[PDB]
RNA sequence: AAACUUUCAACAACGGAUCUCUUGGUUCUCGCAUCGAUGAAGAACGCAGCGAAUUGCGAUAUGUAUUGUGAAUUGCAGAUUUUCGUGAAUCAUCAAAUCUUUGAACGCACAUUGCGCCCUCUGGUAUUCCAGGGGGCAUGCCUGUUUGAGCGUCAUU
């Protein structure tokens, strides 16, 4: 045991783990189920995104703080403010995160602006009759990306 | 000198020879093959020849 | 090969093959039906049946042709009338022959024998 | 969970493509690694994009047939002959060569067209992988470019 | 004698014909089988018994019921029949 | 025994009976390998229960 | 031999005499079966017996099904065998209904479909 | 306490697990009782417990139990979740009240060796992960 | 010199290597979620014209019904004409049934084919006895049910 001036290795197999290994044989085949999925959400869905719209949120830390980043969803103070219910925010696929709270207003106005093309962007299907569709954009990141 | 079914009682044979053949059994005894298989020796009453019945029946 | 609901696997084939049922098995046992008859029904193929009509093509037995007795399903063959070894004793056994290469001459006809060619595609009776 | 998939620096993998795109042109390359192409009017062979419609395998061997194949293509048809393996129990069966590769830019039917001739591989440019480009590790596949592709090989 | 000669001496049965697997090996001065132990209500069956597990489970014997439920799920566990075409 | 019970008279029954050669024409099934019976079960050599 | 088709149309009485000329024709038979080495026209006449039984169940099973059809409870071999789970679990009335609430929110606020 | 059963306080074993007194089954008494009365009446489901008395011998645990196969629950949708069959037992599998205090089962910084489930996390973070590509 | 021993040949033994095969495995991926008191898994004994095993099934026993297919099955024997058909088949399918004795196993027992009791019907002079046919009788808990119990306790003659 040990050897020539060669580097203290800690290595962790003590313990059984020839029984716990997972090797991801599957990746490139889950990877498949996903996009099959995912499309199939598409179609289940039909004229909507995959994704609701999601808010800007100034990541945490130190080391993180100068970047910017997409959060959970958007605050009762940031979707009240563009005109809207949160309520009715879930009905139009707008994120709604209650937990969240704002205190800084070149923040807001990110958002608030987010969600104004957001509510301009998209199109409503009437409720009672008619749904005039103009396909479908499978994302909103794609259309709505967090440029920093 | 039958074979009979399993499940089957001395009753259910005297009743069943009376039944098919419109005999009166005198007495039935029965027993258990090695085999597997339960064999009535039913006796018949003195008015009732086997004899007859037996090429009645079939089995001379 | 193109889609994924089929296999290039021969292992899985061979067994589906000598495991199949009757069912199947009397399609795999198609006969050619003959440069005659093809041009009058516009049909290769018929799974080949009781009635038999059939000229042999490949094999000692070839040229010779005859009605049948039986289809052996089970050993995928079609035994064929005429067609016999006769073994040293005086007796005659019949010959088993493999219906891809017999080829069928004058169809056995009934509804369904019809309605099949009228289901695959076959003009007249 | 031995390690079966290798990585290989997707800068590597670049440059031994484009050195494999190099053994496409210049035949002593190509004449080592196979390839009748000795009736062939020179290399880097591009065909018009009139190829790209071509719908039916007929017109699509019919080209070759014009172009400067059939050498290659008699060549993959004579070739196959059973594995000299167990592989021939492991759906290995049968062998056989590669004929050519016909790139191109667009699809309009030629991967249909070509699929069932028995030696032509057709790629697409934006793909265009080594694995099709240097079999065996033997640089210099014979390449049937069209003219849309080897025109995007630029870009 | 304690080999071929007390050997003699074995002409009785600890054990007999279990109700519930028809091993011999169902203990009598105890009332239970050792295999399967009957007559308390689970299989006597353990983990460390890799092998006697394959002896017993599911698919060792006939599955009278169970060969046929694959197919009901299949089906989408049909009622009633089929008619004509 | 002879003073036996039913269950073990029952079993004995079964290995009465399955104790006979394999019957001369499943030798000439198709597809067959089985040329003769294996599990067979001289009252001496081997015993049951 | 005989087709269930014809069966199906005879009368209750007319079955249990058609299953006991059945029955003695089968007595008869094993009667010439030990006198002779093969006797396959045992099996046939063996189905009918069989074919007549089940003929006869299934008028007595649908006719009880037809007194039953209406009611609540019918007998536990007349209700769907299906898969104890499922025949417990709830039912797509029961799970589907939905508590008062949550009737209301989903009516103000149902997703509405939305494009880009 | 629970004591280790061990014929004799002859655990056999490295002086560590010679322990069989002062020893205390990790599973509460609330846990324990809603356990023992979901056996007895297993129909019921056990749905939470509360503590009602105590003394030198016992506890005392008042039950709440529910009974899926009867209608008024199945059918009130209120109450309707608890007749699916992944509430078979909460008792036992600790998805009681008692039994998720008892798993550890809190969010947060003072509760990471068990979280998504002890067993879990550990099966998790004690496994060899590898790719195709390494 | 022969015999013998040894070595080596051809041919013959013994033996089953090698090669070639391959309805088996094997790991990998993908899809699904479906046992059981409506008796599961398992077992026992049975059941085929000729089966010992296997395969299938349960006294309707290598199956019945239903649907499809459209002439088989096939070792022999054998039918049956059903072969321009509501129909061959060790076919597929499978939604109707049967499903012996068991088994969580449930009348009580169970090294026993033991011992009951109840309802109903049919035999024997029969409400009670015997016998035969059918249908029952487990435990826990739950919701109700009726019947009750306790000066636990209220209000009345």
């Amino acid at each position: 045991a040990i050897s020539k001036n060669l580097p203290i290795l800690k290595n962790h197999f003590r313990k059984h783990w020839q029984e716990r290994v997972k090797v991801h044989f599957d990746q490139a085949g889950k990877k498949v189920s996903r996009r099959h999925a995912r499309a199939s959400k598409a179609a289940k869905i039909a004229p909507r995104p995959l994704d609701l719209l999601r808010p800007v949120v100034r990541a945490p830390t130190v080391k993180y703080n100068r970047k910017v980043r997409a959060g959970r969803g958007f605050t009762l103070a940031e979707i009240k403010a563009a005109g809207l219910t949160p309520a009715y925010a879930r009905t139009i696929g707008i994120a709604v995160d209650h937990r969240r709270q704002n205190r800084n207003q070149e923040i807001l106005d990110l958002n608030i602006q987010r969600l104004k093309e957001y509510q301009s962007k998209i199109i409503v299907f009437p409720r009672k009759g008619k749904a005039p569709e103009a396909e479908q954009t499978l994302s909103a990141a794609a259309s709505f990306p967090i440029v920093q | 000198v039958f074979k009979v079914s399993l499940k089957a009682n001395k009753y259910q044979i005297k009743k069943a020879v009376k039944e098919l053949y419109e005999v009166d059994v005198l007495s039935v005894n029965t027993l258990v093959r090695p085999n597997g298989t339960k064999k009535a020796y039913v006796r018949l009453t003195a008015d009732f020849d086997a004899l007859d019945i037996a090429n009645r029946i079939g089995y001379i | 090969k193109q889609s994924l609901d089929v296999s290039s696997d021969r292992r899985k084939a061979r067994k589906a093959y000598f495991t199949a049922p009757s069912s199947e098995r009397r399609v795999l046992l198609s006969a050619p039906l003959s440069k005659e008859l093809r041009e009058q029904y516009n049909i290769k193929a018929l799974p080949i049946r009781k009635e038999d009509e059939v000229l042999v093509v490949r094999g000692s037995k070839k040229g010779q042709e005859g009605k049948v007795s039986s289809v052996y399903r089970l050993k995928f063959a079609v035994q064929v009338d005429k067609l016999t070894k006769e073994k040293s004793n005086g007796a005659s056994v019949p010959t088993n022959i493999h219906p891809s290469k017999v080829v069928i001459t004058k169809l056995h006809l009934d509804k369904d024998r019809k309605a099949l060619i009228q289901r695959k595609g076959g003009k007249l009776e | 969970w031995r390690k079966w998939n290798v990585k290989v620096n997707q800068n590597e993998k670049r440059y031994a493509t484009a050195s494999a795109i190099a053994a496409s042109a210049v035949p002593s390359l190509v004449l080592a690694r196979g390839h009748r192409v000795e009736k062939v009017p020179s290399i880097p062979l591009v065909v018009s994009d009139d190829l790209q419609s071509i719908q039916k395998t007929k017109e699509a061997v019919a080209a070759l047939k014009a172009v400067g194949a059939h050498s290659d293509v008699i060549k993959v048809v004579k070739s196959k002959k059973l594995r000299a393996g167990k592989g021939k129990y492991r759906n290995r069966r049968f062998t056989q060569r590669r004929g050519p590769l016909v790139v191109y830019s667009e699809d309009n039917g030629v991967v249909k067209a070509f699929r069932n001739v028995p030696g032509v591989e057709t790629a697409n440019v934006a793909s265009l992988g080594l694995l099709q480009l240097a079999p065996g590790a033997h640089l210099g596949r014979f390449v049937i470019w069209t003219q849309s592709a080897f025109s995007k090989l630029d870009q | 004698g304690k080999g071929t000669p007390s050997f003699g001496k074995r002409h009785n049965k600890s054990h007999t014909l279990c109700k519930r697997c028809g091993r011999s090996s169902y203990h009598i001065q105890k009332h239970t089988c050792s295999s399967c132990g009957y007559p308390a209500a689970k299989m006597r069956s353990h983990n460390w018994a890799a092998k006697a597990k394959r002896r017993r489970t599911t698919g060792t014997g006939r599955m009278r019921y169970l060969k046929h439920v694959s197919r009901r799920f299949k089906n989408g566990f049909q009622s009633g029949e089929a008619k004509a075409q | 025994a002879a003073q036996k019970s039913f269950r073990i008279k029952q079993k004995m029954a079964k290995a009465k009976k399955q104790n006979r050669p394999l019957p001369q024409w499943i030798r000439l099934r198709t597809n067959n390998t089985i040329r003769y019976n294996a599990k067979r079960r001289n009252w001496r050599r081997t015993k049951m229960n | 031999g005989i087709k269930a088709y014809e069966l199906r149309t005879k009368s209750k009485d007319q079955l249990e005499q058609q299953l006991v000329e059945l029955k003695k024709e089968l007595a008869e038979l094993k009667v010439q079966k030990l006198s002779r080495p093969s006797l396959p026209k045992i099996n046939t006449v063996r189905k009918n017996i069989a074919r007549v039984l089940t003929v006869i169940s299934q008028n007595q099973r649908q006719a009880v099904r037809e007194l039953y059809k209406g009611k609540k409870y019918q007998p536990k071999d007349l209700r769907a065998k299906k898969t104890r789970a499922l025949r417990r679990a709830l039912t797509k009335f029961e799970a589907s209904q939905v508590t008062e609430k949550q009737r209301k929110k989903q009516i103000a606020f149902p997703q509405r479909k939305y494009a880009i | 306490n629970r004591k280790r059963p061990v014929s004799k306080g002859a655990t056999y074993g490295k002086p560590t697990n010679q322990g069989v007194n002062q020893l205390k089954y990790q599973r509460s008494l609330r846990a324990t009782a809603e356990e023992r009365v979901g056996r007895r009446a297993a129909n019921l489901r056990v749905l939470n417990s509360y503590w009602i008395n105590q003394d030198s011998t016992y506890k005392y645990f008042e039950v709440i139990l529910v009974d899926p196969s009867h209608k008024a629950i199945r059918r009130d949708a209120k109450y309707n979740w608890i007749c699916n069959p992944v509430h078979k037992h909460r008792e036992a599998r600790g998805l009681t009240a008692t039994g998720k205090k008892s798993r550890g089962i809190n969010k947060g910084h003072k509760f990471h060796n068990t979280q998504a489930g002890r067993r879990k996390t550990w099966k998790r973070q004690n496994t060899l992960s590898l790719w195709r590509y390494r």
